[PDB]
Order: structure tokens, then sequence, then C-alpha cells
């Protein structure tokens, strides 16, 4: 599920930094406008690998100002969930309408009615929870969810998942 | 490699590009009597590995098309049998600096 | 695309065209009442003040060097050596 | 944005964008036949947790190093040992990575680049597709059912018996705590 | 005044891309900005607060300035409008 996709980016550098250690600045700016980014087509850019052998190529100088433009070809560890993906995480928030599990950098939420039946929701609990014949789900409890649908948004990705199938529930 | 004397029949030649991968070439006797590569002018060329090539580009940040080309029929291109895409490194002498390295891609 | 201050590959030295243009550019500004970063030993000709700012390497500019493919390298008047 | 190794010649009518599901149909950007920078072809890159934990660690570390080549001129124990590696070589605003390292390091199933090595040398004999050869590595599984159900893309590509031996050798190698 | 064929042919010679699009100093001449990533005029240059951006290829760091004959800029914009992309890169990566 986590991936290692081969990407590339374009950074426009002002002449100012056309210094001796330019390579250094580039890379650094690569990492500012990448690590922690988010797209629906790439998912989560989490970490740039092989920091060293980052290919810079020759950048061309634009044509009104001196800013130069290099196509930085890198490689990193991405992660973008899918509908029908099975993943387990740590619960965080839990309310009358359901609880939200946190799978990695993302947050998957489970609808009360997307859970089973015999599982009710106890509001008068502290911390808040969901009780069952034998199961007890609350804050720190670990669950395994099945992602039913995804929704991209700004700089993140949420999604709804169910625990109404088999081999699904706490662990 | 096949060597014809006075010539081949135009009915024949159209049978070489019919069994790929395999490749064939046609040479007339009279053009192989002298090695063209031994001539004072013609400097020496060299084939570049599909590796050595993918490097020449990356080091000069060049696109394939911005590279100096050599003819698919160019005499020396035949002496080595280039293929549309194969690059050659031309190393000659210079009155400005002993040796100058140059490249010729093919078309 | 840009290029790290390291992996830098251009000429450590200032090109005539650069210097030529820096002074000009700088004059232009100085001549426009821009702030002057050097003590005027009494100078009063912009291109002359510019020649001064440029010798105490106190010119706040950066020469972006575009390459044939678009990427660039950024050097500062500070860094760049001035032989000429 | 961050461009992606292939220029899909979009001819005006951009419409067909299939479904994303465990039918192994993933966005165009994740077919199994993608292109490397060198200009070659290369199987997709499927990382199962705790393998990712190692790869992320690996670089974050070799980063700290080459981050000083230029300055001259046990469960809970890893939580601290990493937060540091970060507050050193991270954006410090990569709250995502922080949270990815916890998760990645809490739910992980292997500590030795040697153990994870076998995990790989094992599953990679299946001919199975990368997304499976990942869900398998980071998901506990006792029966072929707990498996072939939480990974439907398997269903017919492997007999229950075999997929079960592999599961046996998984919990065997499953490093302790 | 005139900037005809011949005077163009020289700017092409000089390899003075931008000035052409903008042959130059005595006719067109124009200063545009680019993305070092996607070689287009996209860039949103606020020459003041130095802000630069270029969302989409999303930048802020890698950005160039080139001088080209306005006519050329227009040549490009017109092309883009026909859905064709003219990439302007400031460094050669293809060698030769």
């Amino acid at each position: 599920m986590f991936f290692i996709k081969d990407l590339s980016l374009n950074i426009t550098l002002h002449p100012s930094f056309f210094g001796p250690r330019m390579k250094q600045y580039l890379k650094t700016k690569l990492l500012e406008e990448v690590e922690g980014s988010c797209t629906g087509k790439f998912g989560y850019i989490l970490c740039v690998l092989d920091y060293d052998n980052i290919d810079i190529q020759r950048g061309r100088i634009l044509p009104t100002d001196g800013s130069a433009e290099f196509n930085v070809k890198y490689r990193a560890v991405v992660f973008k969930p899918f509908k029908g993906e099975v993943v387990d995480g740590t619960v965080v928030s839990c309310s009358q309408h359901g609880f939200e599990v946190q799978v990695g950098p993302m947050k998957v939420f489970v609808t009360k009615h997307l859970m089973p039946q015999d599982l009710t929701f106890n509001a008068g609990s502290n911390p808040p929870s969901y009780q069952s014949s034998e199961d007890v789900i609350t804050i720190k409890s670990r669950i395994r969810v099945k992602i039913e649908g995804c929704i991209s948004q700004v700089s993140s990705i949420h999604a709804i998942g169910s625990i109404k199938e088999d081999y699904l529930g706490a662990i | 490699i096949f060597v014809y004397q006075n010539n081949i029949t135009p009915s024949a030649m159209k049978l070489v590009p019919s069994i790929p991968p395999a490749t064939i070439e046609t040479f007339n006797e009279a053009a192989l009597v002298v090695n063209i590569t031994h001539h004072e002018l013609v400097p020496k060329h060299i084939r570049l590995s599909s590796d050595e090539k993918r490097e020449l580009l990356k080091r000069y940040r060049l696109k394939e098309s911005q590279l100096p080309r050599i003819q698919r029929a160019d005499p020396v291109a035949l002496y080595l049998g280039l293929k549309r895409g194969e690059v050659v490194k031309i190393i000659r002498k210079s009155e400005t600096s002993g040796r100058y390295a140059s490249y010729r891609i093919c078309m | 695309k840009a290029i790290p201050k390291d992996q830098r590959a251009t000429t450590p030295y200032m090109t005539k065209y650069e210097r030529a243009r820096i002074l000009g550019t700088r004059a232009l500004q100085i001549s426009m009442n821009a702030p002057v970063f050097v003590d005027l030993e009494g100078e009063t000709d912009p291109l002359r003040i510019a020649m001064k700012e440029l010798a105490e390497k106190k010119i706040p500019l950066v020469i972006r060097r575009y390459l044939p493919d678009g990427s660039f390298e950024d050097w500062s008047v500070e860094e760049l050596i001035v032989d000429l | 944005s961050t461009s992606t190794f292939q220029t899909r010649r979009r001819r005006l009518k951009k419409v067909e964008e299939e479904e994303n599901a465990a039918t192994l149909q993933l966005g165009q950007e994740f077919q199994l036949k993608q292109i490397n920078h060198q200009g070659e072809e290369e199987e997709l890159i499927a990382l199962n947790l705790s393998e990712a934990r190692l790869v992320i660690k690996e670089a974050l570390v070799e980063r700290r190093r080459a981050f000083k080549r230029s300055q001259k001129k046990t469960r809970e124990k890893e939580l601290e040992s990493i937060d540091v590696l970060l507050e050193q070589t991270t954006g410090g605003n990569n709250k995502d990575l922080k949270n990815t390292m916890q998760y990645l390091t809490n739910f992980s199933r292997f500590r030795d680049q040697e153990t994870v090595g076998a995990v790989i040398q094992l599953l990679k004999s299946t001919g199975l597709h990368p997304f499976e050869v990942a869900q398998l590595g980071s998901l506990a599984c006792d029966t072929a059912d707990e498996a072939k159900t939480l990974i439907p893309s398997l269903n017919n590509k492997i007999s229950d018996d075999e997929l079960e031996r592999i599961l046996k050798e998984l919990s065997n190698l499953e490093t302790l705590y | 005044l005139r900037f005809g064929e011949m005077e163009r042919d020289c700017m092409i010679a000089h390899g003075a891309a931008s000035f052409l699009k903008e042959l130059m100093e005595a006719s067109d001449a124009f200063r545009v900005h680019i993305c070092g990533i996607c070689g287009l005029m996209t860039v949103i240059a606020k020459l003041n607060h130095n802000q630069f951006e270029c969302k989409g290829c999303d930048n802020k760091i890698d950005i160039y300035q080139i001088h080209i004959p306005y006519a050329a800029k227009l040549l490009f914009q017109e092309l883009m409008a026909m859905n064709i992309t003219p990439r302007l890169y400031t460094d050669r990566s293809r060698d030769f």
C-alpha cells in the first residue's frame, strides 16, 4: 500500500542564490515544497529518499529576469489509500455518529451505522465509547477497517470505512 | 554482410527487411577496395552503448534532437553499421587543442 | 527547475556581460534615489557609486544563470569573483 | 505540482477515469508497468509496513550524515529515537511524517532488515501482484479466509493450502517484542 | 520601425528566445517569467513582495525570467490556446 514513486519537480531560483552551493539550496527547497504535500494523483508525499544522488540536470535561465529553472528529478515514499483497501489503525475521536480511526498520515472515519448492530454507543462513558457483548472500543483501542470510499481535499485525504464485514473489528 | 560484384537485382534487395530482429547489409566490391577510414581526413568514430548514450544526454542536459547528426547512408556510418538512434563519438585532432570530442547521433 | 547552491557548475567568476549589466542596473537604481550601501567618498555619479558598491562587494543583487534547458543557477555579487 | 514519469497525451476529452478498488485497478499513476527516470521499465513498488519503516528510516538517517558532511565548513525506545532523527532531518512541520513514523513503527511487524529480507524473498515467489505482496506482509492472517477475504484480489490466484503455508512461515518469522 | 524576417533570423541565431517573442531592443522586447518545472508563462509574478508561485506545477522557488519578443510570447500563448505546449527551459539536458 505505501509506495515509492519516481517523481520530478520544477523550482525557479532567483539569481541571488546563484552561489557556490546552489545544489544545496535547491534540494533544500525541494524538501520544503514536497515533504508533507498532498494530491489526489499521488497521495501523500512523506519522505524523499536517497537525499544525495538527487538529479538536478542543467537548469535554464528564464528570459526577463535571471531566475533559472531546474527540473529536479527525485524519488520518494508515497501513500494513497483506496476503496476496498484493508488497513488497521488507532482510534482517535469517537462520537455519537461514529469513531475515526487513524491509518498512518491519514484519518479514516467509521459511521455508527456502518458498524455492526449488537454494537451500541455509550455516551455516558469517559472516555466516550462503543460497547458490545464482549468487545469494547474507545480512544486508544486498535481496529482494522475496510476503506469503502475516498475523498480528496486540500492538503489531506479522509475516507469512510466499515467494520461490518468479517475478520474486521478490534484486535 | 553480402558482397555483390557489378550489382544486385531490384527484385532481390527487397527481401532484407523481412526477417527481424536479424539485420543484413549490402556492399559493392569497388567501394571496399580502399578502407575509407584510413584517409587523412576521415577521423576515427566510435559506437556508443545504449548506456554510454543515455549518459551523454544527461550530462549535457540535451534532448535527442539537439544533437549533431550523421547520415544513415554516411560512408563511415556504414563501415560500422549504425542504426537510427545509435550515437557515435567523433574524436579528432585540433590546432586549437590537440583533441576535440564530438558526437553524431543518427537519422 | 532550479539547482542547489551545491552541485553548482557555472563559472566562479563574473562574466563581463554580467558585471556590465550589474553596474548599469545598479546605477539606474542609485540614480533613482535607491539607497546607497557604501560611504560616498564624495562621489556623485551613479555609475561611479555603482563601481564603488561593486568593489566593496556590497551590492544586494543575484545573477540568475539560465541554462540551455531552462534550469538555472543563482550566484550573488558577493560570491562571484571579479577579475576582468 | 510534482509531475509523474509519463506524459499521457491528453486529447481534450478527459473522461473515463475508472474506479479505484481491490480489483487491482489503481489510478493510471499506479499500473504495474511504470517508468523509471533512467528511462527503463520497472515493477511497481509495493511497501508493506515495517518495511517502509526501514526505508524511511534508512534515508532519514543517511540524510543526517550528508547533512554534516557540509557542517564542517524495543517498541517505546524507538519512539524517542525517531522523534530525534526528525527534529534533526525533518521539516518540523511534517506532522504527517511524525504520525507516519508512529503508526509505521507501532504497527510494524519486523525489526531486522534481515527478517524483512526473507519476508520479501518468500512472497516474491508467488507471481502475485505488488499490492497483494504488501497487504499480505502487513496484515495478520491465520486462515486462508481471513486472507482471501481481506484481499479479494487473491481469490483464484492461489490455492488455500499454499497461501496457508506462507501464512505459517509469516507468524514464524514475525519478530517478537 | 521594422523587425522583419532578417532581423528575426538573427535573433534566432543569437538564440535569444524571449527577446524574439517580445529584433528586440528596437521593437518587441518583453520580460516574462517561467517555471523551471513546466516551461510555461503560468507564473504569477508580483514583482513587489517578490511572491512568485505557480500552483499546478506549484512552485515559489524555481523560477526564471527571460527576455523574448512579445510577438513570440503571443506566438506561444496562441499555441497553448490551441492546446499545444511550448516549453521554455533554461538549461540543456539533452547534451550534444
